[PDB]
């Protein structure tokens, strides 16, 4: 029955005279504020999604466009906001600063500089609601991402390209996957292959200060902070820069795909920027849906994941890459926010809290976690030894029940569960040590042939660094064939075959 | 003077509107007076704005008696409260004023409740431990110094006594002040936890006091308790910055801040959320978790007590918070029925000073190994259940009664709980802990029985303990 | 300029929006006249009532008849100013509502209101309110007062809660 | 033309103002001249009175101010359809996206049309020959009707899919319609890469079988509206033309999705399971149009995927009651020596009486 | 409201009110809405089973979920020496009563 807009002060203006100001269309005078929503009387020229001013300094951005009013959502407080304050408008949409000036800085979710070291040389401006790659610009996934765990490298292995989902609960193994996944990539972005290297982009979204601090500190130390962006959104903040946060980072790393090079963004996490989304459509005045979502809550998520794709020969050869952290509640991956960023994403990594307790590190189900891409994005080296080793994984986990009664085992059964606890127990990484793809090559041939089924499974610990310290002092030349060639022929599988006997005597 | 008188338009409850002139009109977060008929008055904190001259403002106190027209002055200014030294000791309240009848607060400046968190480059990051004196805590999860504590549990599972335990050992020896806010509390636990501060040499009326006392329990309205969190804050976050000291914030309990904000979030015009929460839950947690922080000024210890509803660790109050804080002590309902005192988690509970480079190599293979044995006990208890004992061999008999001696030596009488245990309180230290899970994993008391070891200290109380029952 | 007089605050602005224009040069007079024609000419006529009250017509069409039948009658100064804001945002409804709220604010600050007992009071326009309701209590007393009971109500229900 | 306003804009929903006679009825495409993108396609959905109808855009709506220019076409979604379709990449609104230049079609049909009537049904129900022979003697399809192709990833879903169309041009003659309604970014891709080399898809020869295109990263209006693109084109070859053209959703739960997320933004009040009111309104507005009629017929073979595993949800039990076979695909087989894993016992249809 | 009973200290009068709240439940559905509301608010609960209660043994009264936040301050000290190991009484003849029935 009744309005808004024009009511008792907005509506004792037109009696008078029709005219009055002559703008009504780049400014705006703000009738209601409250709960970070500013009902902004006028602006008729605004687009949607348009960044506004008010006569405070607090920045907004009108995504209601009523008739009579204009929704706008602060960036900020809501106590520099009053009645009757003067808004004006900017003229652009919400765009974000892009280019190679913004390695080694951590920025914010409007391009602002927050570290501390002056200003961004910024070569470029996108939007950040930006349409995703089509179906004729794409290629299929042929690059492979190094991410340095030996469980993760051989089972689900990841590509340039692809959207590799962190499902897990509360401390499980969600963000130690994404950050020793990054600073692995030191080996390639330190020589001189712009093809091979890969710049990250952490986007923290929903944590809060101290742990934003803590995990910059640590990728400085161990130089990898030089080529990663860190896009910083606590949630301190107001709901619109939480739920911008996804849609400014991809942007920022679009412009390396465009140009020739590769990107991989890792949203952390996806589960916060939903609350954060929901949060500003419930305070104006929208219908709700299911688990207090508007709409829209599977088109949010589904449109910023399918813009990392891998780019054809004739757009540049650049690809991105989307980690996204799906923090679920007790285990259950078949939620509201879980199941929707699952089925849009081409493979999903699970992490349960039973695995972490054992001595599992980290706690990665091959049971439940596969990629979709397969064996067509990983090396030629390393994808003979986990196809033996895929079959002889999934044959000891259903015949992991008779483990308890070890004095009527048969010959078979003894075998697969000697083969399938040494195979477990050596690709247990500890905490910030990636390893190689040579490394990884010659750990896994070990086990999946028989040369580990003598030692015992307290020994798997130590043999670990002991036949990777001997294999580059004394057969230096084949760690390092596996490695420029990416295959093996059959001069390096007999040369492996002999060095593995001799150093198993002792 | 130039005073923002405004009238009352409306009052439905907690919520009432002020209708004031155009251009006069007070800003958000803003402290609103009204003369009622006593010598006090009825402090109003503006929420949001309706328009029209008109704003709605959400009272701190009783809301009975108030009329459609009264005289609603504005301070100018939000919700000012006394900090400094003279805090100390004395019973504030949510408006700062003292309710211990002990005079007026002579405070020579005053802070107000509402402010900014600090920035991102003037975060400090931190590895230091802090002992606390339980053998579960120092071995498991390690409270970090200067960092967000959470005890997390149900109902009747021990969150008031953890944070009162620890609060007769660590903030009576440390060398700064402490800051305890209360926020949905009870009435009787009010008035004991003042008297036991008074008699250990915490609160001194005569002398000098290092703990400042926040009043503001469940018995007040829903204005005021959303409220007492960020009163009790203020006063603690100037000794940190202004005179640079390691303050402890003990705030009881912590899900009581988010519970109040949604009592008031349905008549002020919100839509609701999920489990009958508010929209901007994220919002509110991030803004007042932020601002207890460690900055480059001082460190700040905030000792906080998450209330789980019905034991649900997946609500919107509980999983909220796990992401600001880096030690989270998780009780189970289960484990208090046992006999475990108190019923701390050995699984569930996590932190970020559990690691090799901060604790030592020592430390970090002994947490590993008593996790591990746990763990493996849990799917072997299942089987006993319907194959029985018949099932298990040597390395599997071994591992159960290994097990449920560990879980009781963890178990220490408090010190606060003595009316309740009868026995007396022990405290071990941090290197007495690991050194006697070490040896009890190895085989060198595997001899013993599983009686000795509950109810006792270290090492040195299991070995009295199983001496004195066989005789 | 804003009256004391509140009167609502969204339905009821509408009369009170125009009355800060109108109150300059004195033209408060004749638009009390001018507005009970308005209601008139459309309640009892059965003409224009029902082609205006339906969800149909359009921008201009509205603003046409209004024009076309205020050059007939007694419309000149503002008073064609009050039926266009009407028909663009959909408010020719309730037009009763409008003409209602406009006589209530000059009978309030250059007189009395409210009642007493039976019909209508006097409503004076004189100052105070003590000094005018005293005057006129013991003059209509007399003169009338048919009397066609509160007193006999309440000493029935005091018998009745001691029993 | 009929030129009308921009009076609202909040996400997908936009008001737009018209005249007074010159209003559009329920279900009519609004063209919308924007920058970079050719016309943005906004379909009427109800009208609110005071010469406004509110309408849901099939795009972004990011950069519309208010007072635009909003031209009407006067019918509802209209596409390409005929021989022109076959082997180009088409969208929601019956636009090329392959990059292969527009399509040259004679005629275009809407996409908003009326199902056949009970004198113009098939009063016997016929068999489908597909050629397979664990799919011709246990579970047999029947001429059309819709059948569910439900199974796990690596079974054998992408490679049934294209020997059930070559086999069926071979043998009768029909052509087929793949219209990856609510599919992944990397799975368009991969499936036109893929039929291009197995010669299903001929860019110099002769195509037989056409490509929708439906991704999930456009609005909610693009994504509900993709099976009734797609629909449109198969069901013209067996009216005009007179073939047994076979239908596929990939998959059928993203259009029971897509259809309620335009309906709660609008102020319709929801369901059971967050579900919309119209559940049983929409779907078989959409599964009554392939039906066989007196020139042809028009198979269904959408994917029909559980919600979290429960057969008595409010999407799985209302696209069951109208599927009259299934093709489950379970993960026993494939490495066991089936080529394909196809359940024997567990697909079962109404036609093998 | 239950906030205002409770114990008066000697320069108020020495009083004190004692507030006897009974929670209606569904079942023995102790984690409702309004079940778990009262039960953080109050020192201490006492559980009414309904399956000892058909038995016979009234009043059905758990000592495993039962308990009172005052503790032994609360009762007299003649009752408290002859019964100081009551409580633990209750858990150990719980845990040997089921052993009968293997
Ligand atoms: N593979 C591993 N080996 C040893 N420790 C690990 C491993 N993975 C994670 N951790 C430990 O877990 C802790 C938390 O890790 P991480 O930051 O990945 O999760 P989180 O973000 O804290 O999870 P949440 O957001 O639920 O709190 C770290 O302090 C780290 O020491
Ligand atoms: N160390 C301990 N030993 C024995 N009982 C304890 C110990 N710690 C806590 N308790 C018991 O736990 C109960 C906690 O009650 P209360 O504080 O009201 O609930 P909550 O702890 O959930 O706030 C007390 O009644 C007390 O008897
Ligand atoms: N008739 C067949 N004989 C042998 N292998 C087959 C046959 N049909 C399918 N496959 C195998 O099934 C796999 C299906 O892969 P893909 O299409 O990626 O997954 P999905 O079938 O679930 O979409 C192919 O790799 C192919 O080798
Ligand atoms: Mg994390
Ligand atoms: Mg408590």
């Amino acid at each position: 029955k009744a309005a808004p807009t024009e009511v008792s002060s907005i509506l004792e203006s037109k009696i008078r005279g029709v005219s009055d100001e002559a703008n009504l269309d780049e400014t705006g005078r703000v009738l209601s504020v409250g709960d970070g929503i500013a009902r902004v009387f006028g602006l008729n020229n605004c687009q949607a999604e348009e960044l506004v001013e008010f006569a405070s300094g607090v920045k907004g951005m009108a995504l209601n466009l009523e008739p009579g009013q204009v929704g706008i959502v602060l960036f900020g407080s809501d106590r520099e906001v009053k009645e009757g304050e003067i808004v004006k408008r900017t003229g652009k949409i919400v765009d974000v600063p892009i280019g190679p000036g913004m390695l080694g800085r951590v920025v914010d979710a409007l391009g602002n500089p927050i570290d501390g070291k002056g200003p961004i040389e910024a070569t470029g401006y996108a939007i950040a609601q930006l349409k995703a790659p089509g179906i004729l610009p794409r290629r299929s996934v042929f690059e492979p991402m190094q991410t340095g765990l030996k469980a993760v490298d051989a089972l689900v292995p990841i590509g340039r390209g692809q959207r590799e989902l962190i499902i897990g609960d509360r401390q499980t193994g969600k963000t130690a996957v994404a950050l020793d996944t990054i600073l692995n990539q030191k080996r390639w972005n330190d020589g001189n292959d712009e093809s091979k290297k890969l710049y990250c982009v952490y986007v923290a979204v929903g944590q809060k200060r101290s742990t934003v601090a803590q995990l910059v500190q640590t990728l400085e130390q161990n130089d990898a902070m030089k080529y990663s962006i860190v896009v910083a959104a606590t949630a301190s903040e107001a709901a619109p820069l939480q739920y911008l946060a996804p849609f400014t980072a991809c942007a920022i790393a679009e412009w390396f795909r465009d140009n020739g090079k590769h990107a991989l963004i890792v949203y952390d996490d996806l589960s916060k920027q939903a609350v954060a989304y929901r949060q500003l459509s419930l305070l104006l005045r929208r219908p709700p849906g299911r688990e207090a979502y508007p709409g829209d809550v599977f088109y949010l998520h589904s449109r910023l994941l399918e813009r990392a794709a891998k780019m054809s020969d004739a757009n540049g050869g650049g690809s991105l890459t989307a980690l996204p952290v799906i923090e679920t509640q007790g285990g259950d991956v078949s939620a509201y926010i879980p199941t929707n960023v699952i089925s849009i994403t081409d493979g999903q990594i699970f992490l349960e809290a039973e695995l972490f307790y054992k001595g599992i590190r980290p706690a990665i189900n091959v049971g439940l976690s596969v990629s979709r891409v397969g064996s067509a994005a990983q090396v030629k080296a390393m994808k003979q030894v986990a196809g033996s080793l895929k079959l002889f994984l999934a044959q000891y986990r259903e015949v992991a029940a008779f483990a308890q009664f070890g004095s009527d085992l048969d010959a078979s059964t003894k075998q697969t569960l000697s083969r399938g606890e040494r195979l477990t127990q050596l690709l247990k990484q500890k905490q910030y040590s990636p390893q190689a793809s040579e490394e990884q090559v010659p750990v896994i041939y070990a086990g999946v042939n028989g040369f580990l089924d003598n030692i015992p499974i307290e020994r798997i610990p130590e043999f670990e660094e002991q036949f990777i310290a001997y294999l580059k002092a004394n057969e230096g030349d084949i760690l390092e064939a596996i490695r420029t060639k990416g295959e093996l022929s059959s001069e390096l599988l007999d040369k492996l075959k002999s060095a593995t006997e001799t150093f198993v005597a002792t | 003077a130039g005073p923002a008188s405004g009238k009352i338009r409306a009052v439905i409850g907690a919520v009432v509107d002020v209708q004031f002139e155009q251009g006069e009109l007070p800003a958000i977060l803003n402290a609103l007076t009204i003369d009622q008929g006593n010598n006090q008055k009825l402090v109003l904190e503006v929420a949001q704005h309706l328009g029209e001259n008109a704003v709605r403002a959400i009272a701190m106190d009783g809301t009975e008696g108030l009329v459609r027209g009264q005289t609603v002055v504005d301070t100018g200014a939000p919700i000012s409260v006394p900090v400094g030294r003279g805090t100390l000791g004395r019973i504030i309240n949510v408006v700062g004023e003292p309710i211990d009848e002990r005079g007026p607060i002579e405070c020579k400046q005053r802070n107000p409740i509402h402010a900014d968190p600090p920035s991102f480059v003037e975060q400090s990051t931190e590895a230091e431990v802090l002992e606390t004196g339980i053998k579960v805590v120092d071995l498991l999860a390690p409270y970090a110094r200067g960092g967000k504590i959470g005890l997390f549990g149900g109902a009747g599972v021990g969150k008031t006594v953890f944070i009162q335990e620890l609060i007769n050992n660590i903030a009576k020896a440390h060398g700064g002040f402490s800051v305890f806010t209360g926020v949905g509390e009870r009435t009787r636990e009010g008035n004991d936890l003042y008297r036991e501060m008074k008699e250990t040499g915490v609160i001194n009326l005569e002398g000098e006091s290092k703990v400042a006392l926040v009043f503001g329990q469940m018995n007040e309205p829903p204005g005021a308790r959303a409220r007492v969190a960020l009163t009790g804050l203020t006063i603690a976050e100037y000794f940190r910055d202004e005179e640079g000291q390691d303050v402890l914030l003990f705030v009881d309990n912590i899900f009581r801040f988010t519970q109040a904000g949604s009592e008031v979030s349905a008549l002020l015009g919100r839509i609701p959320s999920a489990v009958g929460y508010q929209p901007t839950l994220a919002t509110d947690m991030g803004l007042l978790q932020e601002r207890i922080t460690t900055t480059r000024k001082g460190s700040v210890t905030s000792v906080q007590a998450v209330y789980v509803p019905a034991d649900d660790l997946t609500d919107p109050a509980p999983a909220t918070t796990f992401a600001h804080l880096d030690a989270t002590t998780v009780l189970s309902r289960g484990i208090s029925e046992l006999g475990i005192y108190p019923a701390v988690d050995p699984l569930d509970s996590k932190s970020r000073l559990l690691d090799v480079s901060v604790v030592g190599q020592e430390h970090y293979d002994v947490a590993t190994g008593v996790q591990q044995t746990l763990q493996a006990y849990k799917s072997l208890q299942d089987i006993i259940a319907i194959l029985g004992m018949d099932e298990l061999s040597e390395q599997d008999k071994l591992t159960v009664e290994r097990a449920r001696k560990i879980q009781r030596f963890l178990s220490q009488p408090f010190a606060v709980a003595e009316v309740f245990t009868g026995i007396e309180g022990k405290l071990v230290r941090l290197k007495d802990t690991i050194a006697s899970f070490k040896a009890v994993l190895e085989g060198k008391y595997d001899h013993l029985p599983e009686n000795a070891f509950y109810m006792v200290g270290g090492i040195e109380d299991v070995v009295a303990k199983a001496e004195k029952i066989a005789a | 300029i804003k009256p004391p007089v509140q009167l609502f605050g969204l339905d009821g602005t509408y009369a009170t929006a125009l009355f800060s224009a109108s109150a300059k040069d004195s033209s408060i007079e004749k638009t009390f006249q001018s507005v009970q024609k308005l209601s008139s000419t459309i309640s009892k006529d059965a003409k224009v009532a029902q082609v205006l009250s339906n969800p149909a017509l359009s921008l201009n069409s509205r603003k046409e008849v209004v024009s076309v039948l205020s050059k007939e009658l007694k419309l000149e100064p503002v008073v064609s100013n009050l039926l266009t804001v009407l028909a663009e945002n959909n408010r020719l409804s309730l037009f009763d509502s409008i003409a209602k709220q406009f006589s209530v604010l000059n009978d309030a600050y250059n007189g009395v209101v409210e009642a007493t007992v039976v019909s209508a009071k006097p409503l004076d326009s004189k100052i105070l309110n003590r000094l005018t309701k005293s005057i006129t209590n013991s003059k209509y007393v007399g003169p009338g007062k048919t009397l066609k009971a509160s007193k006999v109500n309440k000493l029935n229900k005091v018998l009745s809660e001691t029993i």
